């Protein structure tokens, strides 16, 4: 499961902004994890830069 | 500002992001990518 790999490589602040944003877009988190991956990234990169 | 995962990248301005952070990205991506290829995770990322 990948949920568990997100918890383990990225930050908390990261997957609740994500969440939140998968929220606002009404989506469920656990149900679809490649987007949650997806936002982390594309969220993660932006703070990098 | 485009990035990929195999070093692939593609920038509307040259001096917008100079050669740090383009490495420190690229690196990110790349060790993300291999961390999800070296445990499987990649094939559901892959997958509609």
């Amino acid at each position: 499961s990948m949920d568990t790999f997100i918890t383990r490589n990225f930050q908390t602040t990261i997957i609740q902004k994500a969440k939140n944003t998968m929220a606002e877009f009404s989506e469920d988190p656990e149900l679809q994890p490649a987007m949650l991956f997806n936002i982390c990234v594309h969220l993660e990169v932006c703070y990098v830069i | 500002m485009i990035f990929s995962y195999n070093q692939d990248y593609s920038l509307s301005n040259e001096s917008s992001l100079d050669e740090e952070g383009k490495g420190r990205v690229l690196s990110r991506l790349t060790e993300l990518q291999a961390e999800l290829s070296l445990k499987n995770l990649w094939q559901v990322l892959i997958g509609e």
